[PDB]
């Protein structure tokens, strides 16, 4: 765990692929998220209940980590993608959004640069990926299929 | 609620191509998929040909005649139709126009009179 | 892929008649029945086993499952002389058994 | 214009700039028996065990 | 998001059910949870911070909408639908929790007349589900299968 | 609910592997995971505002339950055990971490002690199955498969 | 525990259906799937007939006989049968009756010591 | 399990030529078009129905989908005798279609 | 959809025998070997490669994967005069190699 | 980049194995899978005939040959082989070596000049 968490970050979006594990599981599990699962008791907690403030800011912060990771995976529910890294969809690539080739892309691009390339079509694909899979669904409810 | 019409050559030869059509009245062929072709042979008992999908063209054919039969739609006629090749004797057979709704929620079908064919 | 038995049944007015249909492989419960009387087009009466078709007379009923399936007609009426078909719904080929004959004396 | 399609990747080493609380730490060393100072009371989480980089 | 939250209320049961993302998309999201995960500080938080039972009050509603969430994900999970929004079960319908025809339910009633009508049924079948789970994966433990 | 939560504890890991959603429905449900969804207010609240260290622990432990929750589905995410209860995988069995047949251990042992003989070859299983993973993943990326 | 025992005709003429059944001691077949018949032809080797689930009575058939083979129970005689309908010279054989346990944790056969059957 | 029309096209230097291909059974988008030049092994030009091969001129494009496909070479050279070849790629038999040839008079 | 060989190994007693299964198919991991005396039906001796049945000497090993598996005695005795089989269990058919002779002089 | 030969009889007479090899410049063939064989037909066009996996030495072969042709590897010599047995008249065709690339990110093929193979 933590052994290599943004290493890929300056390598191209193909080699970057392979490592998608890696920062996956950095974000659920921050330090006083293991503190917090000792058999022991941590001893600190006496601290964070006598000074309340600080009781707060802490529950704040893991709170939110897991409203984060919540909310990613029920995108990837809805999209039609429960569990796996990577994922096929039924959507085309509108070559307006970004109109490049994939031996251009794969091979030549960071992840960082490729976000800040169609960042403003985030939304876009977003609603595209769930229409494809209501309408995936709806024709899911027909026994004679396709 | 659909009425079903068939019509075509009553009579076929040998290696010549059987054309049947069929006029769809009360509802599109452009939607409602599972419009179909079944075949009863006497002798043999009913089986299908095969069923197209009005929404997107594609198609499914009985295994026996894959390489052997053809289902298209014309949707400006709001009629679909049924080639099949190569057509013999053993081919003799009351062909009809079928309409299949399998859903979740419902099932129900429509069926046409038929065109009986005779092969030479 | 399926099989009727038998071939014909003679029954008395208001006699019960029941005919079989088994499988070569399982159908699940894909299994619908149908009424061709002559110089018709096949009805529906039965899908799934047994649930009944709109319109269908209370006459009518069905069970099985997998492989063994039976259809039933109580108190038979003469309005009821037709071939009978065993549809097979849980395959791509979706066969059809050879058809049977019910006829009332 | 290559027929492509969209392609959902989950993981993916990209980051923004944000603002956030930091819960601090500290070395449970000798200052942990320092016991009534402010600073190894509050930063209470032990930390630097070998720490990555 | 929450452009037609309930809009399907009133419809029948059949129409709805195309509709079932719009409702999902709202469970783990209220104004709060997205002014949570702002780039920037949301501002507010000293509040919460020097008035400690609003920062209470605000937690609770936070995990409790987790909570929920988590909850019916897990009664997917053990029933054997991971993900999907709507699953096929093989637990057959009793005809005594309800006794209507396919043509009159998915037609004319409205999912809370429905559910005004099956509710003292409802633990009833979802014993069941969990039932016919395990006995799909005791099935599933035998290589000879069906 | 919670009728047997460890009734299979004493038995065979063969015979205990079928109530496996026993002890499941209880991660995510105590007693005051109950109270918290009532419709009705639980009444009690009012008690653990006036008292902001009583409504702190009790947050904490409810956090607790859900971000322990989370880790393991997520590790069964990594591996690619998206849901099920049992999942095969790809590694094979060392004969290092324990050396006993199937006989023995699934109609002998139980599962405390199946714990007690393996625990620490956990860490090496658990980096073997996600390298499986990663493995099947990159075999996937290939439209030739196998 | 379980111990198998076949008993048949020894001769079958063609066009003839063969009837084979297998006894079972020990254990119950209306449970504890996986009940078949191993057919072995000299100057063929061993080959699948097909096999049975005792808890639901569906079968599997290996394809050369799926239009000519049936497997059934009698529970009540807690024995179990085969009939190979329209049997032919080609389908002389050693015949066994066998019970196949192939699950997560065991993996076992029982196998009787079978019926010769000639057919003419 | 594919067939290419016509067998043989001749056009006039600079005429677009367009040849078809039909699928017994869908194949999705997955497709592919191959040019075999007398003496030579078949060039990939098109791959998915409409994606260029590194090097192929932009003379070569094509449209299609489940079992209705076309290739395309507009302002048809001289150089572009050859016979064009559609290959399936979206089953197991991966099977191709017989060849038709296109010849520039 | 697998074939043994040799037809028939003839080794002195002690000596090492081998024999050779070939699939046309991947079987995975999933091969058994059998053990049929004359007057017998076949004896269980590994399963899923290498897994000895219970019952069976530590003569018997094996090793393989895919399409490429071995079935060895080591130290062979005049009681292990046998023929051979080699069984598919990764797909329906279950299919079955001939069959070998092994024979001690 | 890589270049592929080929190389092997231009003869073989009825019932006897055809074996045609293909070295393998540029690369490794122990890697890199999809290594295959194709064959071109006078009168019948383009067919696959199968390919190897480098990696893990498993195979696909088209069903027309499912029990007639072997594909294997010399990874020592970086070539690989095929081997069709009982090859008749019906079998006269233009051989060829060719290695296909096909990923989410990468489509091409490489082909080599091929062997043609006259059988009697
Ligand atoms: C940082 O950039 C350099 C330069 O592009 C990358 O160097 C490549 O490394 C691979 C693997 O050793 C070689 O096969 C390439 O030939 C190198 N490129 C060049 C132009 O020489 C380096 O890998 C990048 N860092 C990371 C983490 O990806
Ligand atoms: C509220 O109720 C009305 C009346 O039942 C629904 O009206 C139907 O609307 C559809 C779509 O335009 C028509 O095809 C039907 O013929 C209308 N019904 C009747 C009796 O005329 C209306 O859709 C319902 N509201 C919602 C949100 O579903
Ligand atoms: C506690 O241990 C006893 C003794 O091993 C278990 O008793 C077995 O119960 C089953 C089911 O009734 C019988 O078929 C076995 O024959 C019994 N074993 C013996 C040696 O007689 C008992 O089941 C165990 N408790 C639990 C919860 O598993
Ligand atoms: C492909 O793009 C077409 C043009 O859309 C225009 O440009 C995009 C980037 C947006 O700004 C949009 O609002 C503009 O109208 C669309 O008409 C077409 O639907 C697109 N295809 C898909 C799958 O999205
Ligand atoms: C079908 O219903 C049968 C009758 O059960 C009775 O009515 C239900 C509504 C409950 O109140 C129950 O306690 C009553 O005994 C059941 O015996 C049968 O198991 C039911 N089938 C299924 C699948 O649940
Ligand atoms: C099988 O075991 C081999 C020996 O590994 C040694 O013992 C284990 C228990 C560890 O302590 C390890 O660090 C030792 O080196 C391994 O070399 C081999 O990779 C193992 N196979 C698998 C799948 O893990
Ligand atoms: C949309 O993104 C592109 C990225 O190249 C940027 O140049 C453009 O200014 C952005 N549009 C707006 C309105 O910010
Ligand atoms: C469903 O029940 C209603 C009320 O009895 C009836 O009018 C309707 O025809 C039934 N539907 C079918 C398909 O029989
Ligand atoms: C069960 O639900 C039905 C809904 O029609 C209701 O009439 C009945 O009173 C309920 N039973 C009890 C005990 O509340
Ligand atoms: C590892 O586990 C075994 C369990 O049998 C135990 O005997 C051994 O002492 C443990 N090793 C260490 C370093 O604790
Ligand atoms: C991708 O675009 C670049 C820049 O125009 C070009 O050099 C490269 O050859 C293109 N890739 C392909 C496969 O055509
Ligand atoms: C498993 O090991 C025990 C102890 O050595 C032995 O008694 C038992 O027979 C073994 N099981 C099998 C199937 O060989």
């Amino acid at each position: 765990v933590f052994l290599g968490f943004l290493g890929a970050a300056g390598s191209t979006m193909g080699a970057a692929s392979m490592t998608l594990t890696v920062q996956a599981r950095n974000l659920l599990s921050g330090i006083v998220q293991q503190q917090s699962n000792l058999l022991r008791a941590p001893e600190c907690q006496q601290h964070l209940l006598k000074l309340t403030v600080w009781g707060i800011k802490q529950l704040q912060a893991r709170v939110l980590a897991v409203e984060r990771y919540l909310r990613d995976q029920q995108l990837l529910g809805i999209w039609g993608c429960s569990g796996k890294l990577i994922c096929c969809t039924n959507v085309p690539w509108n070559s307006s959004w970004s109109n490049r080739n994939l031996s251009e892309i794969w091979d030549n691009m960071t992840w960082l640069q490729w976000d800040k390339e169609i960042s403003n079509y985030t939304q876009i694909i977003y609603g595209l990926l769930e229409e494809s899979q209501n309408q995936q669904e709806k024709n899911e409810q027909d026994l004679l299929a396709l | 609620e659909v009425q079903l019409v068939e019509s075509g050559p009553g009579l076929v030869r040998p290696s010549e191509t059987l054309s049947l059509t069929c006029a769809v009245s009360g509802d599109s062929i452009s939607t409602n998929n599972g419009w179909s072709w079944i075949r009863q042979t006497p002798g043999k008992g009913l089986e299908w040909i095969g069923y197209i999908n009005g929404r997107s063209g594609s198609t499914r054919y009985n295994p026996s005649l894959q390489s052997r039969v053809t289902i298209s739609t014309d949707t400006s006629g709001n009629q679909f139709s049924l080639k099949v090749n190569s057509v013999t004797a053993a081919d003799t057979a009351k062909y009809y126009c079928a309409f299949f709704w399998s859903t979740y929620y419902k099932r129900f079908d429509v069926w046409g009179p038929g065109v009986r064919v005779t092969v030479s | 892929r399926m099989t009727q038995s038998p071939a014909i049944l003679s029954l008395s007015p208001g006699e019960r008649a029941t005919l079989s249909c088994r499988a070569s492989q399982s159908v699940d419960s894909r299994l619908a029945w149908y009424q061709q009387k002559p110089g018709q087009s096949p009805r529906l009466l039965i899908y799934d086993v047994s649930s009944r078709a709109t319109g269908i007379p209370d006459r009518f009923s069905g069970s099985g499952s997998g492989t063994e399936f039976t259809l039933t007609i109580s108190s038979l009426e003469p309005e009821d002389v037709a071939v009978y078909f065993c549809h097979q719904e849980n395959d791509w080929p979706w066969t059809f058994g050879q058809g049977t004959k019910v006829e009332i004396k | 214009a290559e027929n492509l399609w969209v392609t959902v990747y989950y993981g993916v080493p990209v980051w923004k700039d944000a603002e956030t609380t930091l819960f601090c730490a500290s070395d449970a060393k000798a200052y942990e028996t320092k016991k009534h100072n402010v600073w190894a009371t509050h930063c209470c989480v032990p930390t630097d065990p070998n720490p990555q980089e």
